């Protein structure tokens, strides 16, 4: 929700989903 | 190297990154049914989502009946109609779907050319499957789901304690 | 206006009615908990599929949080129009992917929640029978026993 309001968020996402997978 | 596309990835990003964030918004309901006051909800609305698929198949069965129907009816009005209805599939779907809820209008069936006689036809056929599908369907479902309610009882809560037990079962091991 | 129902519980074919609007708004509280929970996961998706669209769509739709709470509320009596996903820009990609998000939303949330929450009230009621006029009883108890001391 923060990154969609106004690249780390965007880096910490992909991490975050990466460890999901 | 130096010193806005028709179809570009970046407009593709942004449509499948809306379904996922939807998707993992929704992911929610594994921590939902450890609370007391949520889990019997959750275990319900499984079992009505289960019940409701088969009402859904016949449903489409319906709705695909129909619209072939009235895709092939107004196949040869390009450009004749009030509005842009019924001139392709996906026209017929748009306006099939968006009808179940009150959403599309009356004017879709109106025409320019006089043929009075393919609109009388057009007419009745709209109004018999607003009526046939929308009323007589909805009634079964609700008749059968107070059915499939009325013989189950009192095993919510043990249904729901089985779904917790589950829930934080899975948490021991590893 | 509406504080009259101090005075409404000390008639006769009066009481019962109030009581079981009680019991049926502290049911269907918990629904409006889950139905808040969905509305808002939809609501956030549909405000980052359009977040990139000032003035390209054919209304004053899906451009800021309080507009598309707007829609996302009035659409759920059939008073938001479907118009509110045509675009301007040809972009047919995201037109497809907004008209099937608003549908499935649509779907889903309207009908399979006003569903549960018919079928479980008639459900909560099924179990309790007989003691209405008990719990109008204690309620008009309540009400003129409250007269007597000062």
């Amino acid at each position: 929700v923060f990154n969609a309001s106004d690249t780390w968020t965007e880096m910490l996402i992909m991490v975050w989903v990466l460890g999901m997978m | 190297y130096v010193d806005w596309l028709p179809s570009d990835p970046q407009i593709i990003s942004e449509g499948l990154y809306a379904i996922a964030v939807v998707l993992s918004f929704s992911r929610i309901a594994y921590i939902l049914p450890a609370n007391e006051s949520f889990g019997p909800l959750q275990i319900s609305l499984g079992r009505t989502v289960k019940d409701i698929f088969k009402f859904m198949v016949l449903f489409i069965m319906v709705f695909f009946a129909f619209m072939i129907g009235m895709f092939i009816l107004y196949s040869y009005y390009l450009g004749a109609k009030v509005n842009a209805a019924f001139t392709t599939v996906e026209e017929s779907f748009k306006t099939l779907f968006w009808s179940i809820f009150g959403l599309s209008e009356v004017t879709s069936v109106v025409l320019k050319y006089d043929h009075k006689f393919i609109e009388n036809i057009g007419y009745v056929l709209y109004g018999i499957y607003n009526v046939t599908m929308v009323v007589v369907l909805l009634n079964m479902l609700i008749a059968m789901i107070n059915s499939s309610y009325q013989e189950i009882e009192d095993d919510s809560d043990v249904e729901w304690k089985f779904a917790r037990s589950k829930l934080w079962l899975s948490y021991f091991d590893d």
